[PDB]
């Protein structure tokens, strides 16, 4: 299988620098022209860097030229993007993309890495229970007051997926994100089945398992 | 640069019916135009190249047409898994450019939300803040009204909503509304209520609790 894995995205001060990397596998890397394409939250696609097979030449749009440097290492299967003098509007998910052989389209993309340009501080969430009440019952975890994005939430270490909704984070007026993750389950299970939400906010090194149960009354 | 413009920013099409998407170029780009599908949370996927050639492994219900400055993506029998943003792209000349995307929603039948209210946890209250959460689960269409009342006073400006992306499997939405008060304010009031107005409900549904009661 062809695979592209981006890494290196994170939170950086306005004016700072960051270097992204992309690991390629399952195809002969030096045979292919490569792209970096970025997507600001809720926005469209913008290519930001292009490099030839041997790395001999590089191309960038105006929005980025003079600040980004695309490079590659064909011996060790890796594409790079050096980003300097970062601005708030460089905040985006950055994708590594392979150019289709003998064409100009992009036929494989990585999963993307998020770059956040901000002076706000990193802060890990608190995790609070959304306890099932007095058929189908609903329960969840409230993942409150963190920065930057992203956080991941699983249930029962990934064993519970049906009926799960993890909501998009929303920025509070404090400048911190909050979100809830909920699941609907049989009411008959509430005494018997354990429900634990697994929260990981890697930017702040915050891992939490929260068991959620009916409140004693 | 050549500007690509995608005409209906949004489309809402019943499952099994035809969806037609438009992409217009500012200059001639021949047939050097591609289409990408991007589902929420995922990277784009190449659908069509050369204006009308289906990429390998793409289902036959996707077809592309056009030449010059006017291009069209047709999904002949829209399936629920086709919920996505669709982007066009020209590669006729440097620099390559993308259109702004068209978001295709599946217009399923009306589904009323299941509504749940959650009081703030005792652990959060120690922090000095109270979050009250109202959940609307698995409804269609997306339009819904959620109103918070605290001892009969409509609360405005002190809540935020989040809505999931349309569910690929059942084509529904879910919604959370979070009311945030100080602990001091929370403990000054008794009746907390979420009232939900939605097309699938014959009249609004209220879920409520009394602070300190069970």
């Amino acid at each position: 299988e062809v695979q592209l894995v981006e890494s290196g995205g994170g939170l950086v001060q306005p004016g700072g620098s960051l270097r992204l990397s992309c690991a390629a596998s399952g195809f002969t890397f030096s045979d292919y022209y490569m792209y970096w394409v970025r997507q600001a939250p809720g926005k469209g696609l913008e290519w930001v860097a292009y490099i030839t097979k041997g790395g001999g030449s590089t191309y960038y749009p105006d929005s980025v030229k003079g600040r980004f440097t695309i490079s590659r290492d064909n011996a060790k299967n890796t594409l790079y993007l050096q980003m300097n003098s970062l601005r708030a509007e460089d905040t985006a998910v950055y994708y590594c993309a392979r150019q289709t052989n003998y064409d100009f389209t992009m036929d494989y993309w990585g999963q993307g890495t998020l770059v956040t340009v901000s002076s706000a501080s990193t802060k890990g969430p608190s995790v609070f229970p959304l306890a099932p009440s007095s058929g189908t019952a609903a329960l969840g975890c409230l993942v409150k007051d963190y920065f930057p994005e992203p956080v991941t939430v699983s249930w029962n270490s990934g064993a519970l997926t049906s009926g799960v909704h993890t909501f998009p984070a929303v920025l509070q007026s404090s400048g911190l994100y909050s979100l809830s993750s909920v699941v609907t389950v049989p009411s008959s299970s509430l005494g018997t089945q354990t429900y634990i939400c697994n929260v990981n906010h890697k930017p702040s090194n915050t891992k939490v398992d929260k068991k959620v149960e009916p409140k004693s009354c | 640069e050549i500007v690509m413009t995608q005409s209906p920013a949004t489309l809402s099409v019943s499952p099994g019916e035809r969806a037609t998407l438009s992409c217009k170029a500012s200059q001639d780009v021949g047939t050097s135009v591609a289409w990408y599908q991007q589902k929420p949370g995922q990277a784009p996927r190449l659908l069509i190249y050369w204006a009308s050639a289906r990429h390998t492994g793409i289902p036959a219900r996707f077809s592309g047409s056009g030449s010059g400055t006017e291009f069209t993506l047709t999904i002949s029998s829209l399936q629920s898994e086709d919920f996505a943003v669709y982007y066009c792209q020209q590669y006729s000349s440097y620099p390559l450019t993308f259109g702004g995307g068209t978001k295709v929603e599946i217009k399923r039948t009306v589904a009323a939300p299941s509504v749940f209210i959650f009081p703030p946890s005792d652990e959060q209250l120690k922090s000095g803040t109270a979050s009250v959460v109202c959940l609307l689960n698995n409804f269609y269409p997306r339009e819904a009204k959620v109103q918070w009342k605290v001892d009969n006073a409509l609360q405005s400006g002190n809540s935020q909503e989040s809505v999931t992306e349309q569910d690929s499997k059942d084509s529904t939405y879910s919604l959370s509304s979070t009311l945030t008060l100080s602990k001091a304010d929370y403990e000054k009031h008794k009746v907390y209520a979420c009232e939900v107005t939605h097309q699938g409900l014959s009249s609004p549904v209220t879920k409520s609790f009394n602070r300190g009661e069970c």
